[PDB]
DNA sequence: TCAATATCCACCTGCAGATTCTACCAAAAGTGTATTTGGAAACTGCTCCATCAAAAGGCATGTTCAGCTGAATTCAGCTGAACATGCCTTTTGATGGAGCAGTTTCCAAATACACTTTTGGTAGAATCTGCAGGTGGATATTGAT
DNA sequence: ATCAATATCCACCTGCAGATTCTACCAAAAGTGTATTTGGAAACTGCTCCATCAAAAGGCATGTTCAGCTGAATTCAGCTGAACATGCCTTTTGATGGAGCAGTTTCCAAATACACTTTTGGTAGAATCTGCAGGTGGATATTGA
């Protein structure tokens, strides 16, 4: 009795992602693959934006994850701001930044 | 006495309000302000209480946001005093009016 | 209990600065407070409006968080942080 | 009894992965829960389009895979589509 | 088979709000991508309320919560009129 | 004896409930929800259909074009917002010339 | 020896333009262009006639929208000439930057 | 000889924009709207062809196109939807 | 104003290209049945919302006061419009050749089913801790001279 | 070209509101053995799609001139920022009643599933029709004087 996500070396999963695809009338059939390759890919990208978040908690000297830390994590890298562009973080504020024509002479 | 020049507290406001991530707007005054707008739609409404935060934070992330674009109108206008004429060309070319 | 009036005038001038330089604005014309409470409300109304259907539509008469994330979902304002 | 699913033990597993001495307050997991059901209503929602529009009943790691490229921008889809497949073949290597 | 439109449809419309008027291909062409975007908006938002609510079937309730959603103030009233009168005739005779 | 005839549209109900049940939106479909989306879809064409009738008209023209289903939409408030983020192909747009463009 | 006055043919191409809907950029240049940019993405493509009229449809409803607002903003800037950093302002206000 | 880009010449630049309001050009527009327009394509195109690659078609159909457009945020009406 | 260009604007006019109208077949759509459920109805356990009481001090409200920003004006430098020229790149209109969408027709691999075991997760208890909030000096950062 | 005046920073501290762990179930994955399809895989066709020609015809690229737009420099009137004095109203903490989610169960009305029977909508021809595009000839709108 194996979880398809240790035959997939996933920790996200599988038959979780696998219901939740059946459950949200997507299609007709679901293929074995299908929700493997969503649960990697999720997995891929919440690991992408821990890693950036963890790193924002470090420079701020906090051992704790919190919003602002996702935000600045999410905020300075081009491509996560990107794919979220239109997504609001609760309790994340936003990124430092003052116009220079702003600043004194 | 001393007297900060005008223009430095404010630098310095936007220093303190773009590092923090606290709600802007009282609690409270908020709240009434969700109540008299949803009982003139519907009465008798009840609400969860995350449900008035989720309000709140989704409106200062839009009114913040809306002021990042209506900052750029001014600068671009050569100025640096936001006019509602900036939030309306704002609101405009975001197509909240186009 | 009492009748609710006026309350977007509790949006107060020193909540709308704040707002503003978060938002990086440096200088506040004095027409401009009005102007946002004019928008704010139109933002809330829009809203509150879809949260409010949400909920009718499932037979309750409590406005939960999912309603409001729904509704700002329909707006294309994609809120994290209330999903359950 | 009411029980509510989330994907805070995986997001977890996979913090302690990348930042073993890190951790995160609910708050910030609550934005994780909400990320993941976002990326993932995006791609299954695309790769339902995506099977539609070819008359095809079934979404396959095929329908998956194109979501993954139309969704993500440029490196993040390049490595997701990589973890995706490599997910998948040694998935079916039993 | 082949390719299945909302054309005679939209004619047949056409002739009940002006019997004078005619309609180009590339008019009509427009109507049809008006008619499946409309449809699909509204599908999308029925099926997206039913799912919220753990329902599995969607009905003309969900269709109308979904047009008061999609549709603009007075656009959404007579269309909420016209789907309600449909629904009743139906219903009837 | 088909349920348009009896819904009392010219849109076809059969279409839109095979449509809908084949388009992956639920599991069950109810049978007011065609009848009702069918007559929701009539109206929303023959308001459409009026408003261009009408520009075609008063452009001394019977045949709807792509130009007339553009001023129809974008002169009518309720429209433009729906179709707002619509682009009508060949539809142009409305004319409008800034008034600190114009001399004098 | 007739000359109108600089911004009365303007005046008058806006007119004329905004009268019409025919495609405003010659359909050969452009079919170039996008063959060449789409053979970047998948060589040996071929396409549909009408995928490069609806191709060019949109492209031409985005520059004239984004003419549009990128004329509000010179309109707000007290100018009347467009200028690069008007169009920058426009895509970043919408969005796209 | 010359670049495709540059295909898209300034009067054409021109009647767009003036069918957009514009009455008077930097000349500096002209390399500038290029480079939006070249963006532009660029997102277009990607997106549609992936969606040929994907239905495993050597030929970019309309259809390809406004599902690309759609995705876009740019949903054209008189192609197939 | 007066006059000479060019621009628009009607009112007709006559095909060429679409449109509209016709005549017939597979493929949906309507039936008539026979089963299934979905989810409303009727209680009811019990979170969670609306309220109220009270006290405290964080902040909103008004006012004074004058720095410096936005609105006006004026000026002239030179950028971008209007044009007449001269030329060639785009338009287009057949002509084919053929790359290739779309079908067809198997079916072997892949999925969905129906049921039975087997864990992995979730809901609270029981523990374990970052770090919020505080305080003091160390470090600038400003603004008057 | 310093110096007061404040605001900003960092480090050191310590209890607790808020995470982590720890257990106990049971909802729902996993394992099996049939009963279906799904959707490739070759083999074929008619489309559509590039290529190629092959001219003309606008439509674009050029070089001049100069009108007038934009940016620079100056002014200065008045708005809006900074700083204070006041004391109001939100925030914090707790305690409750009960409105109303949410969980169960019971169960018809309504939806799904065939197996057929008919009817309709999509095609590929056949038979008009609407303006497009062209021609005047008549006031307009411009721009110079
Ligand atoms: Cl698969
Ligand atoms: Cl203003
Ligand atoms: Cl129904
Ligand atoms: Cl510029
Ligand atoms: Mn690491
Ligand atoms: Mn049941
Ligand atoms: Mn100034
Ligand atoms: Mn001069
Ligand atoms: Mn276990
Ligand atoms: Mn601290
Ligand atoms: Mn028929
Ligand atoms: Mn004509």
């Amino acid at each position: 009795a194996k979880t398809r996500s240790s035959r997939a070396g996933l920790q996200f999963p599988v038959g979780r992602v696998h219901r939740l695809l059946r459950k949200g009338n997507y299609s007709e059939r679901v293929g074995a693959g299908a929700p493997v390759y969503l649960a990697a890919v999720l997995e891929y990208l919440t690991a992408e934006i821990l890693e950036l978040a963890g790193n924002a908690a470090r420079d701020n000297k906090k051992t704790r994850i919190i919003p602002r830390h996702l935000q600045l994590a999410i905020r300075n890298d081009e491509e996560l701001n990107k794919l979220l562009g239109r997504v609001t973080i609760a309790q994340g504020g936003v990124l430092p930044n003052i116009q220079a024509v702003l600043l004194p002479k | 006495p001393h007297r900060y020049r005008p223009g430095t507290v404010a630098l310095r406001e936007i220093r303190r309000y773009q590092k923090s991530t606290e709600l802007l707007i009282r609690k409270l005054p908020f709240q009434r302000l969700m109540r008299e707008i949803a009982q003139d739609f519907k009465t008798d409404l009840r609400f969860q209480s995350s449900a008035v935060m989720a309000l709140q934070e989704a409106c200062e992330s839009y009114l913040v946001g809306l002021f990042e674009d209506t900052n750029l109108c001014v600068i671009h206008a050569k100025r640096v005093t936001i006019m509602p004429k900036d939030i309306q060309l704002a609101r405009r070319i975001r197509g909240e009016r186009a | 209990r009492k009748v609710l009036r006026d309350n977007i005038q509790g949006i107060t001038k020193p909540a709308i600065r704040r707002l503003a330089r978060r938002g990086g604005v440096k200088r506040i014309s004095g027409l401009i407070y009005e102007e946002t409470r004019g928008v704010l409300k139109v933002f809330l109304e829009n809203v509150i409006r879809d949260a409010v259907t949400y909920t009718e539509h499932a037979k309750r008469k409590t406005v939960t968080a999912m309603d409001v994330v729904y509704a700002l979902k329909r707006q294309g304002r994609t809120l994290y942080g209330f999903g359950g | 009894r009411s029980r509510k699913e989330s994907y805070s033990i995986y997001v977890y597993k996979v913090l302690k992965q990348v930042h073993p001495d890190t951790g995160i307050s609910s708050k910030a997991m609550g934005i994780m829960n909400s990320f993941v059901n976002d990326i993932f209503e995006r791609i299954a929602g695309e790769a339902s389009r995506l099977a539609h529009y070819n008359k095809r009943s079934t979404i396959t790691s095929r329908e998956i895979q194109t979501a993954v490229r139309l969704l993500l921008p440029g490196e993040l889809a390049k490595h997701a589509v990589s973890e995706g497949t490599k997910a998948v073949t040694k998935y079916t290597s039993a």
